[PDB]
RNA sequence: CUGGGCCAGCAUCAGUUUUGGUGGCAGGAUAAAUCCAUAGGAAUGUAGCUUGCCUCGGUAAGUAUUAUAGCCUGUG
RNA sequence: AGAACUGGCGAUGCGGGAUGAACCGAACGUAGAGUUAAGGUGCCGGAAUACACGCUCAUCAGACACCACAAAAGGUGUUAG
RNA sequence: UUUGCUCCACACAAUAUAGAUGGAUACGAAUAAGGCGUCCUUGUGGCGUCGCUGAACCAUAGCAGGCUAGCAACGGUGCACUUGGCGGAAAGGCCUUGGGUGCUUGCUGGCGAAUUGCAAUGUCAUUUUGCGUGGGGAUAAAUCAUUUGUAUACGACUUAGA
């Protein structure tokens, strides 16, 4: 097994977000394979994590996550949106996200 | 709520077990379970009373014989039952069979 | 879906190549650019380097410094249509930017590294018959650009090696092919057809 | 070779019973023919056995193969289906590699998960044979 | 305390007007008309394919 | 103004004293629902003779089906339209499988070349050509031709992907 | 070391909502078409026929409205 | 510069018109979920480098109300009539 | 100056990270034309074939991948070695030779997994920077001050001094 991966490989592109108004409270995920409305409705409900590290150790490691789930579709392209249980940091606009096949319904 | 599994232990370590429905995909291949027992196992049966009974022990065994002997029935069920599941490079789970 | 994508700038639209370009950068994709000299412009020549002229004769009135600098070659002649096309003061920004690389040839390593077109800004594609384009080159040389003649003169050598290159490959995979044959139609090879292999 | 060479581009033409494949929409996939052109941009054509219905298309939503059969300027679908199949077009067409490229795509598309790790075992079972062949000559 | 609404949750549709009860049982929210035969007068299709 | 629908439109003045059971009136009408159908009947109603709706009714509204829909035919369309500086009379031919699908791209037409919105444009007569050459405009009459065949030349492939590992080709 | 407090997953519900699948009915020119039958008819004239040309393969004009293709219009 | 009716600004933030007293949309308790308006959806920038028929090539093209101007006059450019 | 100093192995505490998680998979060119194969007069040539997307290709089974017995190959791959070459556009990489060695899922066996209790929280990637071991290695200058006037408002510049 040269790959372990059951998450689906994610962008984080964006806040909500009008013109000039953002809204932090939602977030906007690119995922990959994912072209459409249609398409992305199966990933509606999957569990997103954000993944980073730190210095200070906290558990034992190093690495920390952000969980929150995939809540609607956006747009007219694959796109789609999420809410974490805090926010993700903005720094992270165009960081790595990754989406999950649990809740499955499979 | 939840679902016994069992592996079975011999084919890749799971024991008989449960599992949460909302975390599991299932996929389209079966394997009979008619000769298999599957009675005494319940709630009360994993609720804990570290050191495993030695009646979970041979509760696998009889369970995983009858199964390990339907499994070995089609080619390679047995392998790919040992093998973990992965999303290689290009999966698009929202479209892949299983 | 790649840590990084190699383009070859050639007949590509400038504006196009930079609309796509500016928006994989923002989204995290490391984009390095090749062959910026044989990029395209729609519109005919003349036009284009009166274009860049008007460009030219905007500076800073009382320091010619301060105000706008005019970069010639052609790889930042697209480096321009696509910093206009990122927020560049922003710290984002400047993070987008620097996912960014912009050759003109193709410079090692990617020499040896497999570039890739961008078929929505592929000109060919893109621009009615008939209509006239401006090569970007031809362009930069013609408003100052001081290289083109040693880029030509490097990307032919190099395609010179290339093709002995690709020369080889085409032949490794005829031997690929005299041993493909007797397995071609083993039972293993009826075997993966039935699955659509 | 004295003679004069003109590449001469060989392309697939509109015409009555050049038949093309459907590419967008409820008959999406299936196979047509032109039964008679509209206009430079618009044809009307038919796919009795294909089960798609005589219909004006949009040259635009249709791709032309290179399967062209007999058929009169106007046929109506009875005589268009009765010559369609007297031209044996669906065997034709089935025979090309693009057909069967359609066709391998659509089973691995069908693949189940356990299907799938089997054709993993067999071609690493093939290539052991195949990179042993190769070198040896 | 909380306004159900009648076109969800059956309860309170059956609190509401009972009758939806035969009429669920009964069909007919679909129904079949009666077939009859009345053909239009020549005059009519005359002057509908006119002019 | 969207996909067009034909409309049998009939009306009457209303009934009256001297005249109980007035003269039935009738227009077809390429309009895109009834409820412009029915205004479009009264618009011209009231420039034709003078009735105005206030003092009329609506006595039948039909939908006119296409006889032959899947049979090509060359319609002749006469049009009155208004300019950015005068009133015009126009004739024109429109090849297509059904008179519905003629108005629209006339009406596209109309607009494309002379910017003639929907509103500056009378429909006065749309009518099949039964004999061909009576086909008096070029653009249509060489489609005419027996054997008619031509190429599609320089196709463009929409990709799906942003990027693509081979230089595409515009090959039909 | 259990009980609290808190946080979470799943189940069954309630309230608000969003996105799919599918069942039964109604109307119209009781859709219009296709299809079937029949009448008529033409040309971007199918087969034959006539004719110079011919590689005697076939060709081009003329005739001829279904024939060794087919189409259009009406009615049912 | 000065009257008429109404609606505004003034006293009023909010979404749109890059920008802006007065335009368009819409008026405001602290918030959640949904849907919209006017306006937008290549990229900056949330949102189809969507679909469809035309038109246009400018060695001074053009690109959206208020609005940030253009005329008499003329062209064997090209389109339809 | 009294710490020294630099280079190769892995070792320990901090430290930071615009965001690894099977693979960035190398002709050139045309697009009202081309790719691949094959033949030849090696060409604006002959024949065959292909596209209609990378929905490819390669890799992918094994305690996050343990232990163990063989069979059939003589292949595959990894690690340090080694024989030749080639690469200067930023070559800092590429091809090749001969073994050695770990693995080999091409194949057939014997074990192991649990109780991490039904998800949370469970592979650790690479930067720097300090110390630590042992191995190789090298043994300088610059500034202040003084001095020149090809220089100079002050700094700066330019000379000179064991
Ligand atoms: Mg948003
Ligand atoms: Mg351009
Ligand atoms: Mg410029
Ligand atoms: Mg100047
Ligand atoms: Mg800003
Ligand atoms: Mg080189
Ligand atoms: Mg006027
Ligand atoms: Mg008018
Ligand atoms: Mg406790
Ligand atoms: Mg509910
Ligand atoms: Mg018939
Ligand atoms: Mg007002
Ligand atoms: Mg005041
Ligand atoms: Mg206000
Ligand atoms: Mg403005
Ligand atoms: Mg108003
Ligand atoms: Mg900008
Ligand atoms: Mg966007
Ligand atoms: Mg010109
Ligand atoms: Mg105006
Ligand atoms: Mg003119
Ligand atoms: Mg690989
Ligand atoms: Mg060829
Ligand atoms: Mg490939
Ligand atoms: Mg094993
Ligand atoms: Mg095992
Ligand atoms: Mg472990
Ligand atoms: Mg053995
Ligand atoms: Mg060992
Ligand atoms: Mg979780
Ligand atoms: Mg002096």
């Amino acid at each position: 097994a040269e790959s372990h991966r059951l998450y689906v490989k994610g962008k984080h592109l964006s806040y909500q977000r009008s013109k000039r108004v953002n809204n932090p409270n939602v977030s906007l995920i690119k995922i990959e394979g994912v072209a459409t409305p249609q398409d992305a409705q199966f990933y509606l409900g999957k569990r997103i994590a954000y993944v980073y590290r730190a210095s200070k150790e906290v558990r034992g490691s190093k690495i920390r996550v952000m969980w929150g789930k995939v809540t609607r579709t956006h747009g007219n392209s694959g796109v789609v949106r999420a809410t974490f249980r805090n926010n993700l940091p903005a720094k992270t606009f165009g960081a790595s996200v990754r989406i999950f096949l649990y809740p499955s319904n499979i | 709520n939840t679902l016994l599994i069992s592996g079975p232990f011999k084919v890749n370590g799971v024991p008989l077990r449960r599992v949460n429905a909302r975390y599991v995909i299932a996929t389209s291949t079966k394997v009979s379970v008619e000769g298999v027992n599957v009675e005494k196992f319940n709630v009360e049966y994993f609720a804990k009373e570290k050191e495993i009974k030695a009646e979970r022990v041979e509760d696998q065994k009889v369970v995983d014989k009858a199964l390990i002997a339907e499994i070995k029935k089609t080619p390679l069920l047995k392998q790919y039952l040992s093998a973990s599941f992965s999303l290689k490079n290009g999966d698009k789970p929202h479209m892949l069979k299983f | 879906v790649e840590p990084v994508v190699v383009i070859d700038g050639k007949g590509h639209l400038v504006g196009r190549l930079a609309s796509v370009v500016a928006k994989q950068l923002l989204n995290g994709q490391k984009i390095v650019v090749v062959r910026a000299e044989e990029l395209n412009i729609s519109g005919e020549f003349f036009r284009n380097k009166l274009k860049y002229h008007d460009f030219l004769r905007k500076a800073t009135a009382f320091n010619k410094t301060r105000g706008p600098f005019h970069f010639r070659a052609p790889s930042r002649i697209f480096y321009k249509a696509l910093r206009g096309m990122v927020s560049h003061k922003t710290a984002r920004g400047k993070a987008a930017l620097e996912r960014l690389k912009v050759f003109e040839g193709i410079p090692p390593p990617y020499d040896k590294k497999k570039r890739v077109v961008v078929p929505q800004a592929l000109r060919v594609l893109r621009l009615k018959p008939g209509r006239k384009y401006t090569t970007l080159g031809k362009l930069s040389t013609s408003v100052g650009w001081k290289y083109e003649d040693v880029v030509a003169k490097l990307e032919a050598k190099r395609k010179v090696s290339s093709a002995e290159y690709y020369a080889k490959k085409r032949a490794f995979t005829k031997k690929v092919a005299s041993a493909n044959a007797t397995a071609a139609e083993s039972d293993v090879a009826k075997q993966l057809a039935a699955l659509g292999y | 070779s004295t003679d004069s060479i003109v590449k001469a581009s060989n392309w697939r033409l509109v015409e009555v019973g050049r038949v093309v494949l459907i590419k967008k929409g409820q008959s999406a996939g299936k196979l047509a023919a032109i039964v008679e052109i509209i206009d430079q941009k618009k044809v009307l054509i038919d796919g009795p056995k294909a089960g798609v219905p005589r219909q004006a298309i949009n040259l635009g939503q249709v791709v032309l193969t290179p399967l062209t059969f007999a058929l009169p300027r106007g046929a109506r679908t009875a005589t268009v289906s009765k010559k369609w199949a007297a031209a044996a077009v669906c065997e034709k067409w089935a025979a090309s590699s693009w057909a069967k490229k359609i066709a391998q795509r659509e089973r691995r598309a069908a693949l189940t998960d356990f299907e799938r790790f089997q054709v993993m075992v067999l071609r690493k079972q093939k290539r052991y044979t195949v990179k042993k062949a190769l070198a040896k000559a | 305390v909380l306004k159900k609404n009648p076109l969800k949750n059956k309860q309170v549709l059956l609190r509401l007007n009972p009758y939806a009860k035969v009429f669920a049982a009964e069909k007919l929210g679909s129904k079949k008309a009666e077939k009859t035969g009345t053909k239009p007068a020549a005059v009519f299709t005359e002057t509908l394919k006119h002019d | 103004m969207a996909h067009f629908k034909e409309y049998q439109v009939i009306g009457r003045r209303l009934p009256t004293e001297s005249v109980p059971e007035p003269k039935l009136f009738r227009m077809r009408i390429f309009a895109s629902n009834e409820v412009i159908a029915k205004s479009r009947y009264w618009y011209f109603l009231q420039k034709l003779h003078k009735v105005k709706k206030a003092s009329g009714e609506i006595v039948s509204i039909n939908q006119i089906n296409e006889a032959h829909p899947t049979k090509v035919k060359n319609f002749g369309v006469w049009v009155r339209y208004d300019s950015r500086s005068g009133t015009h009379n126009m004739y024109k031919e429109i090849r297509d499988v059904s008179r519905v699908a003629a108005v629209e791209t006339l009406y596209q037409d109309m607009a494309a070349r002379h910017r003639a919105r929907f509103r500056s444009i009378h429909i006065l007569k749309v009518a099949e050509i039964e004999k061909t050459a009576d086909v008096k405009r070029q653009y249509v009459k060489q489609f005419l031709t027996k054997d008619l065949k031509f190429p599609l030349p320089h196709r463009v492939q929409k990709s799906t992907k942003t990027f693509s590992y081979k230089r595409p080709s515009t090959f039909y």
